[PDB]
């Protein structure tokens, strides 16, 4: 209904400034693509309470923090990007700053269901070699979580053997004859 | 280069008692790819 | 004419010299039996948790590999305070099976607790023997694991964990002294006022311990700022307190019926038949309550009612004065500056020889024994 | 659980094929293991030859995955059968059972204890004895069989290796459960391995007159000569019925008591006498607290020896069947006595659980499968069975469970080195309710893998069984799905597949399989740890009903989307616990509601992809979804 | 107790003893101090000392 | 000790057990395995370390052999320790070869 | 069992009294010298 | 005002159930307890 | 009292097989 990132905002940013400095900020562990300020943010100096005002005001730069970021080789075609939220609206405008071949996909969409969206996400992902705690995101259902037997995982296996050769066992103790 | 090239083989047939293997390998990594390459020069 | 009181206390107590002095006890099968048994309801009720407890949980063979991490820091709300309750009760059932010590009973004795202590205490009060508290007793390590898992829950969600912790859990509880409960009351009000914190992120008194002493808790990025402020003739020392607790603004009824969901419901729970002396309430005295009734209770004054252990003493005279008693023999356990108890109740107010048994008898059982090379 | 590898049998299940159609596996030794050629005579007179080469083989004991254990090609050969056989069996038991690395408090590092039974380490004797090298200690010793296992599954609980000779394993099975009786551990991995490559054992046996130069055990067979070599690998998973009832964990049985004693009164050093037996017999089911009338079936260990058949029989129905004064049954009841060793033969260390693991499949198909240990005539030295009302099944005889009540059996497993060691176990306990189906409608299958052959292999592997498998019933994908996700150990590649049913499994997996065979070369995609960039929009595109599904499907999700509510309204901000559970409200909702809606939504979303372990590189956000 | 009520020497007395495993080690071969630390406690516990 | 089997509560014959530890038999492997006989495989097994001494003496409690390799002894000694511990002998007999 | 298992009240000499024959007679005197099964199990063990 | 009496017996009852049932005893530690250190105490008189 | 008194004397005799022929070293290799 509003529009956002323009003159409309002006009068919000006083207050806003005092929402910003009641708050406790500290360093990224990983960096922040930053559109406010089209760059990498990997210091907390950055995130001050004049951040949240500039960027509730500022134009969201993706190209110029996305190219920000390629430059640094933080972002590549190798790399994986994952949408969390509805839509993939920004994963589209990473795939076009980084490259075509970039794997890139969603979870929550209108159109296609989650779980056909996630088969098609998670399978390129994890099959990138990620690492998971399953049990964390299945230990669930208090009542329901009933488990049964069921026959063991598809094992590929290979022959590890030394061949016992020549009968020695029947010669122990004799001499080199 | 050359070294760059023999020591490849040389991760490839053992990979902390490993990593002592390799070194001691070398002089005949758990601790201190590209990082390996890169510490030789 | 001669009343004891058994007082337990609280995580401020190191019960690593508790702990480690009770599986010392070869003296009796029900504490060895017991204190083994303790992970076994325990490990009943640590699977039903959240995510992220089960991140940071650290690895424990028996309640020995607890205490290297307790003495560390590096042991996390849930475990220390079912550890905390653990040594509590073994101490007791130590003391009343190996001691050769009687039951308490509603005539001769009352029972008190601090924060855990009173998770402790509702056990002591519902049984008529050591071998009839064992199953309540363990009951009460669960409510003790799932008291400080929810506390850290909460506490995990006002701050996370700081960059330079290094494993070691920060203290949400610093005592105070130098001034009234009252004037540091105001003093954390005004704080309040002039700098900009959440209503959730507020310092606030935790306890109110003496005339000039008291206990504040805040968060360590913020209660470390509160306290800057305050300067001497004042005095600021830490506390063994890893997760926020009596904060009715944090916590709520739901939490306390959640805490007590590892009590099965039947009719069959037996009531507090000896006095327990709740003190920081209304009602000073509470007795013939239900089990749960009487657990979620206590779960109530750790999470939400302050501590006021400037009422405690009177309180326990009080009743001592009920029953008509001249004096009262402190009992304590795993209490912290348990010893200046006795005369505080007694200002309110106007021994003992070991039993010997059979040959092989007063000595420990044929059961467990410090075990003899010859 | 129980897993394992018996001879002619790759599973329990092919085990239970063995029994059930009274297969007796016994057969000359095979070339890999020994030349019978030169090793074996009618009349042993030169050194180191024996009388019979008899045995019952894992044919596919070298069979062992280097890269799912981290090993290399050169360190897997000289690593022992047992070794390797364990940590697979192990494995597929965790995988079976209730325990996966860091998932409840039962699974957690030292709380999970190690035992197993080893009477021969053979390899390090033979094979890798021919060249020593570095491996040779590191895969010869029978510490390591514990020890590996709590080396890969990060187990920091207590590792030991029980040696009672043939009664090895249950005898571990003892310790363990001792010590969780005694709180040092809860989970508790039990198994028992028996491997051998070296003729000598063989030929040491049959001097002493152990072995039968016949055939496979004859368990109460008139001419009954000895026991014949056999080889099993078992690993299963213990826990006190209080936390695998609060887990929720499978149960496919309880054991209720164990004992052991010695045959001290004994003539000899060889064989174990009837006093001693029966005395433990009578131990057990004191403790335990059961009458004869209560114990049903007895799995006996029978080695096919006329004195240890005849000696155990007569202390078995001594104590399960005695016989009025005046010459009338005790029993209300039959019972059923047999002996494992008549089919898989004499597993030594571990023929405790192999009897064990034999119950537990009779457990589960409710049958008790016929004995093949009688080739001729029944042994005129046992006592009359028929009168005390004991039988053995020549045949399958029904054996189903009474209404409201648990048949119990009594299993016993002793050694030539006189210890005598027996259990009493007991059916599982009975569902809370019955059975309900899950009320998720789609599913997610996992696979893993270290290697991209290995990964065809996998996914080849699992859609034949999705073929085998697919219409016996609709339970199959949830159960395989919750399965697949939270039991296993997953390395670096990975699959996964999504639907209904399992035919969408298929499908997927044959699609991706598909891309596997063709187009695909032979090095793998980058393995560097596969660096996400996690994109986080704004509000535009948020809709109604929007992660309902994560709602009301993922616990975790719930815990934070109900934290985040309580929080928002302590600090009088809207509550947004309703926009997931009610879809309406999104239609009048106000922008404060909307906004925190979504960025509640990121937060958890994120933490939920967090929880699989998805290491974020870095983080871009949009508007909005910076904030998250 | 059955010691002194046989009147049989005591050359020294146990209190208690523990173990773990060192699960968390690089290697196979070499145990680490974490765990032995951790077990060191967990004995004084044990015993009480 | 003074120890005579039956003479004493402690001391009767089936409340005695016996542990011992044992990283390898190298008799069987080497030395006997030359000519193997009759009494190669009673010779050689590590069971019968503890099995013998309990057959000397009819001790009729417990019998066990430990491997935790260089731990074994002291892992043995912790399940003797545990079997005291549990009442389930009286008197244990502990070593390591 | 019955007064800790069975949670059943230990005797008091208001409401209840003893007796015994022959075995009985030891027995008795120890549940009459105590006030709960914690403190009968000494002059248990010594009745014994 | 009922009168509760607490009446044993002597050598003439078949106490071979009765402590049949009592080596049964679990729940309640001290039974086990009792019962392991009557027959020590039993020997060494 | 239990007094410390001397040790079982011993009729000692060696029983022992000898390792021979270092037949260890030819592990794998044929006759020859």
């Amino acid at each position: 209904p509003m529009a956002f990132h323009t003159g409309q905002v002006d009068p919000i940013l006083p207050e806003l400034l005092q929402v910003a400095a009641a708050c406790s900020i500290q360093d990224p562990q990983i960096p922040v693509i930053s559109p406010a300020y089209g760059k990498v943010i990997r210091s907390a100096k950055d995130f001050q309470p004049e951040y949240f005002t500039h960027h509730c005001r500022s134009s969201v730069n993706m190209v110029d923090a996305l190219q920000s970021a390629v430059e640094e080789g933080l972002l590549d075609k190798n790399v994986i990007g994952l949408e969390i939220g509805p839509g993939p609206v920004v994963t589209q405008f990473v795939k076009e700053a980084v490259g075509t071949t970039m794997q890139t996909f969603a979870s929550i969409n209108k159109d296609k269901d989650t779980w056909q969206l996630m088969t098609q996400a998670l399978a390129k992902f994890y099959l990138a070699g990620a690492s998971v705690e399953w049990s964390r995101y299945h230990e669930d259902f208090p009542g329901a979580q009933k488990v049964l037997e069921l026959p063991a995982y598809g094992w590929a296996l290979k022959n590890y053997w030394l061949q016992y050769v020549n009968d020695w066992s029947l010669r122990k103790g004799d001499p080199a004859v | 280069g050359t070294v760059w090239r023999d020591a490849l083989k040389i991760l490839s047939e053992e990979s902390s008692l490993m990593s002592l293997v390799i070194t001691s390998r070398l002089r005949d990594l758990f601790e201190e790819i590209f990082d390996l390459r890169k510490r030789f020069s | 004419a001669q009343m004891r009181v058994v007082a337990f206390g609280d995580q401020t107590y190191d019960c690593s010299e508790a702990v480690s002095q009770l599986l010392r006890v070869r003296d009796d099968a029900i504490v060895v039996d017991f204190l083994e048994r303790a992970p076994a309801v325990l490990k009943a009720e640590l699977a039903r948790l959240s995510s992220e407890q089960q991140e940071e949980t650290p690895r424990f063979a028996t309640l020995a590999e607890l205490v290297p991490r307790y003495r560390a820091g590096t042991l996390n709300p849930a475990v220390s305070q079912a550890l905390t309750c653990i040594a509590q009760l073994g101490l007791f059932i130590r003391q009343h099976s190996s001691g050769q010590e009687a039951y308490p009973t509603a005539h001769d004795s009352c029972i008190t607790g601090v924060a855990t202590g009173a998770l402790t205490a509702v056990a002591v009060g519902s049984a008529s023997s050591v071998t009839a508290l064992v199953p309540l007793a363990l009951h009460t390590v669960a409510v003790a694991v799932r008291l400080g898992a929810r506390a850290w829950e909460i506490g995990s969600c006002l701050a996370d964990a700081r960059r330079g912790a290094n494993g070691r859990y920060a203290s949400w509880t610093s005592a105070v002294g130098g001034i009234s409960p009252q004037d540091l009351q105001d003093r954390i009000s005004a704080y309040t006022a002039e700098q900009a914190l959440a209503s959730v992120s507020v310092p606030y008194l935790s306890a109110a311990v003496g005339p000039g002493q008291s206990s504040v808790s805040a968060a360590p990025v913020i209660l470390d700022a509160f306290l800057s402020t305050l300067l001497r003739p004042l005095t600021t020392t830490r506390l063994p307190i890893t997760a926020p607790y009596h904060a009715p603004h944090l916590f709520t009824a739901k939490d306390v019926q959640h805490v007590t969901d590892c009590l099965p419901p039947s009719e069959a729970w037996p009531t507090v038949r000896i006095p327990i002396i709740s003190f920081s309430r209304d009602e000073a005295v509470s007795r013939g309550a239900s089990f749960p009734a009487a657990m979620s209770e206590a779960v109530r004054d750790c999470l939400i009612r302050p501590i006021a252990l400037d009422r405690m003493a009177v309180s326990i005279a009080n009743h001592a004065r009920d029953l008509g008693k001249d004096s009262v023999l402190p009992s304590p356990i795993a209490l912290s500056f348990s010893d200046k108890l006795g005369p505080q109740v007694n200002s309110h107010l106007p021994t003992s020889k070991s039993i010997p048994s059979a040959i092989g008898a007063e000595q420990q059982p044929m059961a467990k024994s410090p075990i003899a090379i010859l | 659980a129980a897993s394992g590898r018996f001879p002619q049998s790759s599973s329990m299940d092919q085990f239970w094929d063995v029994l059930i159609n009274g297969v007796d596996t016994h057969e000359l030794v095979p070339p890999t293991r020994w030349n019978a050629a030169t090793h074996v005579s009618e009349d042993p007179k030169a050194k180191n030859v024996s009388g019979t080469g008899f045995g019952c083989w894992l044919h596919e004991a070298g069979e062992f995955d280097a890269a799912y254990f981290n090993m290399s090609p050169r360190e897997a050969p000289q690593v022992d059968p047992a070794q390797r056989l364990a940590l697979l069996t192990a494995t597929e038991a965790l995988e079976q059972a209730g325990v996966v690395p860091n998932r409840t408090s039962s699974t957690q590092k030292n709380r999970v204890g190690v035992w197993y039974g080893a009477t021969s380490n053979d390899w390090m004797e033979t094979n890798s004895a021919q060249n020593v090298d570095t491996y040779f200690i590191p895969g010869g010793n029978r510490a390591f069989i514990p020890g590996r296992v709590n080396y890969f599954h990060k187990f920091s609980g207590p590792s030991y290796t029980i040696d009672t000779a043939c009664s090895s394993s249950l005898a571990a099975l003892h310790m363990a459960c001792n010590a969780l009786w005694r709180g040092e551990v809860d989970t508790a991995i039990v198994g028992g391995t028996n491997v051998l490559t070296n003729p000598d054992m063989t030929a040491g046996l049959d001097a002493g007159h152990f072995l039968s130069r016949s055939g496979n055990c004859k368990t109460f067979d008139d001419e009954a000569d000895g026991y014949c070599r056999g080889e099993a690998v078992v690993t299963l998973i213990l826990k006190r019925l209080p936390d695998a009832q609060a887990d929720k964990d499978p149960i496919q049985a309880s054991i209720l008591g164990i004992a052991t004693n010695h045959s001290a009164e004994a003539a000899s050093i060889t064989r174990p006498h009837a006093g001693a037996q029966q005395d433990l017999f009578q131990q057990v089911l004191t403790e335990t607290g059961l009458t004869a009338n209560d114990i049903s079936v007895c799995e006996m260990h029978g080695t096919g020896t006329q004195a240890g058949d005849s000696g155990e029989t007569t202390s078995v129905v001594e104590t399960l069947a005695p016989l009025n004064r005046s010459g009338s049954a005790v029993r209300t009841t039959p019972l059923y006595i047999g002996a494992v060793k008549s089919n898989v033969g004499h597993a030594e260390s571990a023929a405790g659980v192999s009897s064990l693991a034999k119950i537990l499949l009779m457990l589960k198909h409710s049958k008790i499968p016929p004995h093949v240990g009688i080739k001729t005539k029944l042994n005129h030295r046992l006592p009359d069975l028929a009168a005390r009302n004991t039988h053995i099944a020549r045949s399958e005889v029904p054996w189903p469970r009474p209404k409201n009540g648990k048949r119990r059996v009594l299993l016993n497993n002793f050694s030539a080195a006189g210890g005598n060691t027996c259990l009493v176990l007991e059916d599982a306990p009975e569902p809370e309710d019955s059975q309900e189906v899950d009320p998720r409608e789609h599913h997610i299958v996992a696979l893993s893998a270290k290697t991209p052959d290995s990964m065809v292999n996998n996914l080849t592997n699992m859609i034949t069984w999705i073929d085998k498998h697919s219409g016996d019933s609709l339970a199959t994908l949830p159960q395989l799905s919750y399965t697949t996700t939270a039991r296993r150990v997953h390395h670096r590649h990975r699959a996964v597949a999504t639907g209904t049913d399992l035919l969408q499994i298929r499908s997927s997996l044959q699609e991706q399989l598909d891309r596997r065979v063709s187009g695909e070369r032979s090095i793998p995609h980058p393995p560097n740890g596969p660096s996400f960039v996690l994109a986080f929009t704004g509000q535009g595109s948020a809709f109604a009903g929007m992660g309902v599904d994560l709602y009301k499907r993922f616990a975790s999700f719930r815990s934070d989307i109900a934290r985040y509510d309580q929080i928002c309204e302590g600090m009088s901000l809207p509550s947004i616990k309703a926009m997931f559970e009610d879809e309406k409200v999104f239609s009048t909702a106000s922008p404060t509601l909307q906004q925190l809606t979504h960025v509640c939504f990121q937060m958890a979303l994120y933490r939920l992809w967090k929880s699989l372990g998805v290491q974020a590189k870095a983080v871009v956000g949009h508007a909005l979804g910076e904030y998250a």
